[PDB]
DNA sequence: ATCGATGTATATATCTGACACGTGCCTGGAGACTAGGGAGTAATCCCCTTGGCGGTTAAAACGCGGGGGACAGCGCGTACGTGCGTTTAAGCGGTGCTAGAGCTGTCTACGACCAATTGAGCGGCCTCGGCACCGGGATTCTG
DNA sequence: CAGAATCCCGGTGCCGAGGCCGCTCAATTGGTCGTAGACAGCTCTAGCACCGCTTAAACGCACGTACGCGCTGTCCCCCGCGTTTTAACCGCCAAGGGGATTACTCCCTAGTCTCCAGGCACGTGTCAGATATATACATCGAT
């Protein structure tokens, strides 16, 4: 059967996502666990439906705004593959 | 009550640069925020400045300062010919 | 609790995909939600802080844009 | 007209509280301020002066010294954690570096 | 023509926590500036609080919710406990 | 031209303060270009901070002020 | 005869400007540079003594920063020379 | 199988000049009285908040055949360090000049505060055409 | 280079943007007069320049050993694809806590006027500090 080598759908996702626009963490689940931390400062605290869309765009922009920096770390040591240690270093030097 | 905001003149800018064009609700608010965030930057500074000299008194010449400090280069050339030909057309009147 | 387990291997697959990460090892998953957690944590704070100055029950989203604008982040198409 | 005597001695503080009340009226924060809003704020610079001095001190014990420098204050700061945070970004003029090499530079 | 700072006081403190020691006009000029800054930071912080609400005064929640929100939390546990202190003798003397 | 001013043996000593074993030839001509850069944008705003106010003398208090600008808040010089 | 094996003289180096606090830079020559730069701005400038000081001290720990991020990102890669793409690499993570 | 030479550290001797107490004095701070509107409080309307049940595939899960990206290792050549030598202009002490910043005094143009009016804008409702979801096709691009 | 994944066009079809009337309350014209912003005239400090002797630091050159780099082996673990499981997901239904408002009403503050004592300069003196001396010994190296 027909089958594409490793690294085509890849590149055809990061095309698909980059050209797209829509959210990508499920809502209820993120819900939950906007009202669960919640609990550790005030009990039977209330939530509009809009402050959680606000509270996961502002979490998918900086989720992937460290992607990205990760990136070029992930580069600069001739691998592809990022890890953790990447991660690690791109927070000290934003003084995270 | 009643909420005032910056649509109505937004969308007379918009006819004037592109009658057939049209704007959907989510870019009006977009507008109204960045309106309001460009305003805020330069009225802090325009304070900031009136402060260190012992002026009571914020002038054209505050604004013409805190507007080259806070804009690059190029964006300061135009708008400060844009707010010399206003201010000098609205003096003559 | 396990709402933590609620953020899925393939949300952080399609979110590294949009970075462009072609390659991904499998230990990102745990130091991401860990990452994510203090955020969170450090946003809400805010929030919460701002909502009991009011005397108010309900979280509102002008505390959430208040907090991002705090933390020098602002966000554009929900108020202020 | 009986015989005035200072709110700091009132409040039980070092500050000047009138001072600190001029410089709220006069920076235009608010058309009106409240009578509670200097005497706190006086105590909270009280406090926050006298743990950087303490701290300060007991590090120039530790050189044989007897006066404070700039190079105490830096060592000070740089070596608490909650004093750090807040004064991250702060420059302190002939402050200098604290001491660290990375183990990997070391000799074998 | 006359000049202001707060020397006199840091010194006052000092001669509290240390009474055998002293400290040079280096340092003296840097913890002058450090209070300065402390003190901007907590008065902007309450203007912008006040404004939000539409109210015209500035109060000891205003600078108690300030605190919070600047200070560290250890920092903050300790400090609203003594200004509590404070206010309360005041009030009470 | 006076760039060349900031001789070799200061650009070791800087990084030597801050910790760096071994120093690559090329460095010296990054170096000059970063600091040129750096200046140009404070020594701009504090010549800004002195036409508005009509001096001539440049003052140590529009240099603290341009400094606070980009937050690099300096503190000692009054 | 004698003679230290290089890299000893480097550590003893560290070891004696971690420890002092004077200024590095040639107080002339730098003083000189920025009555240059300021020229191109306007003519006639006069600048107070402790001004050129001011700048002195924010470049030199600006260069101090610099040079200890850039060490960092160095190491990172299994160097210990650091190199132009070092200071590139810092300068485009810490987003100048 | 081990010993010592350079440099940092430290200790004793010496004078310099910054830190600390004083007096005189001037204008910021605290004492006393007043008027008003910002704030505190209760009652109400009603919306949009929390909670539940129906039911269908989108989305997630667990397996797995396997190849490509990762590191650990060897060989090596020339780039950078430590040191010696020559000389440069950085360093400092002093005399002079005056550009130009900071203070005193007079003065009148500009702005904030009031009375009165009215249409630019805000609100709820109507409506019709641009996007949306579908389906069928040629094409691109890949293993 | 066979063929799976993609774009694109014609059709049916529906509610968002665009237009409207009601009507009010934010903005405007005209008016006043108090103090801030404007200038010249003047004082005296310190930024700029040059003189000169000395030398701390710099430019330069030799050479040798230590690092950065290229190819290699080979393997073990993320990928791409398949079948089974689940809770998100739209949607319809309850009902009431909280949010937004009017209305009352009182006490907390900004303002004027007084007066004194806190703290802001000019005067100084002595003892905390740095400079100049020798020597102990640790490390890194050679033998």
């Amino acid at each position: 059967p027909h089958r594409y080598r490793p690294g085509t759908v890849a590149l055809r996702e990061i095309r698909r996502y980059q050209k797209s626009t829509e959210l990508l963490i499920r809502k209820l689940p993120f819900q939950r666990l906007v009202r669960e931390i919640a609990q550790d400062f005030k009990t039977d605290l209330r939530f509009q439906s809009s402050a959680v869309m606000a509270l996961q765009e502002a979490c998918e922009a900086y989720l992937v705004g460290l992607f990205e920096d990760t990136n070029l770390c992930a580069i600069h040591a001739k691998r592809v593959t990022i890890m953790p240690k990447d991660i690690q270093l791109a927070r000290r030097i934003r003084g995270e | 009550s009643r909420k005032e905001s910056y649509s109505i003149y937004v969308y007379k800018v918009l006819k004037q640069v592109h009658p057939d064009t049209g704007i959907s609700s989510k870019a009006m608010g977009i507008m109204n925020s960045f309106v309001n965030d460009i305003f805020e930057r330069i009225a802090g500074e325009a304070s900031r400045l009136a402060h260190y000299n012992k002026r009571s008194t914020i002038t054209s010449r505050e604004i013409q300062t805190a507007v080259r400090l806070l804009l690059p280069g190029e964006l300061a050339k135009h708008a400060v010919s844009e707010g010399t030909k206003a201010v000098t057309k609205y003096t003559s009147a | 609790r396990d709402n933590i387990q609620g953020i899925t291997k393939p949300a952080i697959r399609r979110l590294a995909r949009r970075g462009g990460v072609k390659r991904i090892s499998g230990l990102i998953y745990e130091e991401t939600r860990g990452v994510l957690k203090v955020f969170l944590e450090n946003v809400i704070r805010d929030a919460v802080t701002y909502t009991e100055h009011a005397k108010r029950k309900t979280v509102t989203a002008m505390d959430v844009v208040y907090a991002l604008k705090r933390q020098g982040r602002t966000l554009y198409g929900f108020g202020g | 007209r009986a015989k005035a005597k200072s709110r700091s001695s009132r409040a039980g503080l070092q500050f000047p509280v009138g001072r600190v009340h001029r410089l709220l009226r006069k920076g235009h924060y608010a058309e009106r301020v409240g009578a509670g809003a200097p005497v706190y704020l006086a105590a909270v610079l009280e406090y926050l002066t006298a743990e950087i001095l303490e701290l300060a001190g007991n590090a120039a014990r530790d050189n044989k010294k007897t006066r404070i420098i700039p190079r105490h204050l830096q060592l000070a700061i740089r070596n608490d954690e909650e004093l750090n945070k807040l004064l991250g970004g702060v420059t302190i003029a002939q402050g200098g570096v604290l001491p660290n090499i990375q183990a990997v530079l070391l000799p074998k």
